[PDB]
């Protein structure tokens, strides 16, 4: 509706839509929303900034994400569970890309959590510390015969 | 159907991606009516399909539709030759479509084909060489110089978005091409190779990121040591034997 | 090596004196040979600036008669030429004017004022009767003066003006001369991979003027050997070992010949000992001096690569002991080489163990097989 009726473009609603889309990664939500916003609008504040943050998440640069994330950002205050939703995506990626992982590193990637908070996420996905946090004939013959015959022929 | 295709194209030029995709999904209709009425209409439909594929993450569907509209190099590397029946202006449009397809085509497989395309132009051949080189610095410069081609409406393509996305995928492929195959790899060798990539810190990050993608597999990454570790076979062999037989059959039949 | 023969060997005046002054400045201030011969040689000519330098300490004692005569004869010659050129500009003949420009060039050159020698040398451009002789010789001159003023850019320029010029004769060496100048420019400007291509290309069989016959053998040889990035197996084999013509130059300096035979034959220790031996002499070479450290290091890196690719696992300590060069030094060299990314050597000095690597493996071979199958299929399609 905003793309088709430009005068109605609402910055806050657009930003919330994009942020909520990010909370739904690894799904394609965030990418679909981008398909629905033209270049001019993507380049405007704070849409540009939000897309930049999303980019850090998509490219899985988690440390950079948390660093660049203005924790006290206005738009984030009303988006309930935003930070934890992001963590779910991170744990989704971690469960796929690591066999074992340093306890300190995981807490960093999850947004510099206390040991107590880290425990909450390890518990949620069933990860445990080890040494560290524990995370994780006849037919063939016939075929050859045929192939051989074909070759001979 | 032609009205739908034209309308969809207009929407795409001034229109949102998903609605156009839905129109394309309705849009396909028997080949034969189009073939009887004119040569060109089929080519236009193929071009539309290619555009949808380009909008779509997969380049496979568009690769087929474009080749049918225009001749394309086949799997098993045999030339695909298109009919010249369509009116010359239409044929020129088809050639333009083929030029567009190269972008889809490069993603589909391999490797350095421009034989159908004119030898003299460096616009496409140069791009092919840069991809072969595996170094961005040449790739980036190719975009920079042929900035004009990308632009060709300006609002419709304000930011060059698609080309940049494509280039970033293109940069990743070469690293996967080493594709591990080593049980255990020295860190320094990896650093030297990852150093070439623009970010210095990417290998600590760039290497781990690659693992997340899953194009290439890294073992022992993030280790204290710091050195990466890196029936089915029978099936593969059987597959090869099959291909050999197929080639022989075609030879005999010929 | 004896100086008499070296100085004697090079035809060029700049080599004759500039080399002596280099050897003197380059190695030891104290040694007599660089200064005595340069003194005596300068006193044979019209340049009092060089003569003045000789007069200065570390130089032969100043003589009043030598300077006054040179100086006065110069004043006279300059007046003469000035007039003659005045008159030639005013008989309206191109050849005479060209000679005057050339003669002012000669006069300035011998007088040691190089900028002017160049200017008046190229002023003969307009009055050239023909490009090939009037113009190409102008080139040879700008080339001499540019080499001596140390701008090798300009050398390449007049090399492309000369060899770009339409009339070329196969029989004439000047091809040879220009090859030598280009080679020299490349060498002065990783490995160039141009210098060697040039030097290796031909021998006139006539005096170089620009390059010592030994100089071409050594420059070609070392530049080539150090071109790992550029050099083909042929480049080691095709353009040097198999190259019969270049053999002529090579037989001139046999230590270099054996150095190359050693490298090509896989005895890199022998090769590097030759190099260590010659290093002190090669640091005396006026053109080579600046590149010596680079070329030798590159050769060492190439040798390591040859050793390094052929063995999956290496006993580094044993290699250092069995190297014929000190193990610690070898380790240090390897460490220096590695960061550059020249070597993919996986090395811990302390371990003394080195390891370089060039279902997964099985899949690799399978992949290759599939690749070939694809090509075959393509051919079949083409046939159809």
């Amino acid at each position: 509706l905003y793309q088709f009726n430009p005068a109605f473009f609402q910055t806050t609603v657009t930003a919330q839509i994009l942020l909520k889309a990010l909370t739904n990664l690894p799904h394609t939500d965030f990418t679909l929303c981008k398909c629905m916003i033209d270049q001019a609008h993507q380049e405007e504040r704070p849409i540009r900034q939000i897309l930049y943050l999303g980019d850090l998440l998509e490219t899985c640069h988690f440390q950079a994400f948390w660093q660049a994330l203005d924790e006290n950002m206005d738009l984030l205050e009303g988006i309930t569970g935003f930070e934890d939703s992001v963590r779910k995506f991170i744990c989704h990626v971690v469960g796929i890309t690591y066999q074992h992982i340093d306890r300190w590193l995981l807490a960093e990637m999850l947004g510099d959590l206390s040991d107590s908070q880290l425990k909450v996420w390890m518990s949620k996905y069933g990860w445990s510390a080890d040494e560290q946090i524990f995370i994780c004939x006849x037919x063939x013959x016939x075929x050859x015969x045929x192939x051989x015959x074909x070759x001979x022929x | 159907y032609f009205s739908l295709v034209g309308l969809l194209r207009l929407h795409s030029l001034l229109g949102d991606y998903y609605q156009a995709i839905k129109v394309l999904e309705n849009i396909e209709l028997n080949k034969k009516s189009m073939y009887s009425r004119v040569p060109e209409c089929q080519v236009t439909t193929y071009y539309y399909v290619g555009f949808a594929y380009l909008m779509m993450r997969r380049y496979q569907d568009a690769i087929r539709v474009f080749a049918n509209i225009l001749l394309y190099i086949q799997r098993t590397k045999s030339m695909f030759q298109r009919t010249t029946y369509k009116y010359e202006m239409i044929n020129k449009q088809n050639e333009q479509m083929h030029a567009l397809l190269a972008i889809a085509l490069t993603m589909y497989p391999m490797r350095i084909d421009e034989s159908i395309h004119l030898q003299l132009r460096e616009k496409y051949g140069d791009k092919m060489l840069r991809m072969q080189k595996g170094d961005p610095q040449v790739y980036e410069e190719l975009f920079s110089y042929s900035c004009p081609k990308f632009l060709s409406e300006p609002f419709l393509q304000q930011l060059k978005v698609f080309s940049d996305e494509v280039q970033q995928q293109a940069q990743l492929s070469t690293i996967r091409s080493f594709l591990k195959l080593y049980t255990t790899m020295p860190v320094a060798k990896l650093a030297g190779f990852l150093d070439l990539t623009e970010q210095e810190f990417r290998i600590q990050l760039l290497v781990f990121k690659h693992k997340m993608k899953n194009l290439v597999w890294t073992s022992g990454i993030s280790a204290l040591d710091g050195e990466f570790q890196s029936x089915x076979x029978x099936x593969x062999x059987x597959x090869x034997x099959x291909x050999x037989x197929x080639x022989x059959x075609x030879x005999x039949x010929x | 090596y004896d100086l008499t023969t070296r100085i004697a060997h090079f035809l060029d005046r700049h080599l004759v004196f500039p080399l002596l002054e280099f050897l003197s400045v380059k190695e030891i201030y104290n040694e007599k040979e660089l200064l005595q011969g340069k003194l005596d040689l300068l006193s044979d000519t019209n340049m009092v600036d060089f003569a003045m330098d000789v007069y200065k300490n570390l130089y032969s004692d100043d003589i009043p008669h030598a300077l006054r005569e040179k100086r006065t004869t110069v004043v006279a010659q300059l007046k003469q030429l000035q007039a003659e050129t005045e008159p030639i500009v005013k008989h309206g003949f191109r050849q005479e004017y060209l000679d005057t420009l050339y003669r002012y060039a000669k006069f300035q050159y011998e007088c040691g004022n190089y900028s002017g020698a160049a200017e008046y040398l190229y002023f003969f451009r307009v009055l050239v009767p023909a490009t090939d002789r009037n113009a190409l010789s102008s080139l040879w001159g700008k080339l001499a003066s540019e080499i001596l003023m140390q701008n090798w850019d300009a050398a390449m320029e007049d090399l492309t003006r000369l060899k770009e010029t339409i009339d070329n004769n196969s029989v004439s060496s000047p091809l040879q001369s220009l090859q030598q100048r280009t080679w020299l420019i490349h060498w002065s400007l990783k490995g160039r991979d141009n210098i060697i291509d040039l030097f290796l290309y031909q021998p006139q069989y006539l005096n170089a003027i620009q390059t010592m016959c030994p100089h071409i053998l050594r420059y070609l040889t070392t530049a080539v050997i150090t071109n790992k990035d550029v050099r083909k197996r042929r480049q080691v084999l095709k353009d040097l070992v198999k190259v019969i013509q270049q053999e002529s130059y090579t037989y001139k300096d046999p230590i270099t010949e054996f150095v190359e035979c050693l490298y090509v034959n896989f005895d890199f220790d022998g090769a590097q000992k030759k190099l260590r031996e010659c290093e002190s002499v090669l640091v005396n070479d006026f053109f080579l001096v600046a590149c010596l450290e680079d070329f030798i290091e590159n050769a060492r890196l190439f040798i390591f690569e040859t050793f390094c690719r052929i063995h999956q696992c290496i006993s580094i300590n044993m290699l250092a002991d069995k190297l014929n060069m000190t193990p610690e030094e070898a380790e240090r060299w390897i460490v220096n080489l590695i960061r550059n990314a020249r070597l993919d050597a996986k090395i811990d000095s302390k371990l003394g163990h080195v390891v370089m690597g060039n279902x997964x493996x099985x899949x690799x071979x399978x992949x290759x097989x599939x690749x070939x199958x694809x090509x075959x299929x393509x051919x079949x399609x083409x046939x159809x």
